[PDB]
This record gives C-alpha cells, sequence and structure tokens, in this order.
C-alpha cells in the first residue's frame, strides 16, 4: 500500500521516505520537491536491454521503476 | 528515438536516456543537446558534432570523462 523511496539529490542519500502506493508516479515523487523546473530525474531499473540502468523519467505521469523493493533514484540539477 | 547507455566518469550503474532522433541521424550534437553537461567532457563509443554515433540494433554505448 506504501513503498520505500531513496534517491540521490546530486552528489546525499536523504532518508528513505514512505510513499503511498497507487503505482508511485514521477509527479508524485517531485511533488515532494520545491524550486524545480530544471531538475533531472533518473531511476535505477532492472534492464540490460540489448546490467541495470538509471533510466531518465521526464513525464509527471510515468510509473516509477522498482528496484529491490524500493524506488532507488537519482535527481540532479542542470546549469 | 535512439537508446543511449553511457557510463558517466566511473559510476557503478550507467544511465539510459532516449534521444528523440531516429538512429539514422544520431549525432554527438544530439547527445549534447540532450545531456547539457558542463564543459569539457570527452566521449568514447563502442566499436565531432556532425559525426554520427555508432549504434547496433539502435543502441549507443558511450563513456564520459569530466
Amino acid at each position: 500500500d506504501s513503498i520505500v523511496v531513496a534517491y540521490y539529490f546530486c552528489g546525499p542519500i536523504p532518508d528513505r521516505t514512505l510513499v503511498r502506493g497507487r503505482a508511485v508516479t514521477l509527479g508524485q515523487f517531485k511533488e515532494l520537491l520545491t524550486k524545480k523546473g530544471s531538475y533531472r530525474y533518473y531511476f535505477k531499473k532492472v534492464s540490460d536491454e540489448f546490467g541495470v540502468v538509471f533510466e531518465e523519467v521526464r513525464e509527471d505521469e510515468a510509473v516509477l521503476p522498482v528496484f529491490e523493493e524500493k524506488i532507488i533514484g537519482k535527481v540532479e540539477k542542470v546549469d | 528515438e535512439t537508446k543511449v547507455i553511457y557510463h558517466l566518469d566511473e559510476e557503478e550503474t550507467p544511465y539510459l536516456v532516449k534521444i528523440p532522433v531516429p538512429a539514422e541521424r544520431i549525432t554527438l550534437g544530439d547527445f549534447k543537446s540532450v545531456l547539457q553537461r558542463p564543459a569539457g567532457a570527452k566521449y568514447f563509443f563502442k566499436s565531432d558534432d556532425n559525426a554520427r554515433l555508432p549504434c547496433f540494433n539502435g543502441r549507443v554505448v558511450s563513456w564520459l570523462v569530466s
């Protein structure tokens, strides 16, 4: 019903947060953030599409991939 | 749209980014227009902006060094 999230805000391992589970969305993740607009999101996903990757997610409506039993992600800023 | 897997510096897990240019026209200029990485990184590939990127079955594999 709720899953764990742990991301990297360029560099931080901010504390694993609980996030409600209706398939956690990218917009559902970035509504936890302020002063965005120029953030860039990746999420560790099990895929060696021809071993694992950090696939960029840009749509507020995409399902976020699930690694292990969480959503290990990585958000970094542009310039 | 071309799938590009690049190893940034030497991080464990690489990155996957889709570039909205079909693999017939996939250029280093497109890779830069997607990444928008501070200068000046170098690029290698698995095999200039006008030059194309080598891709088999629509997959580009690259390495970046800060």
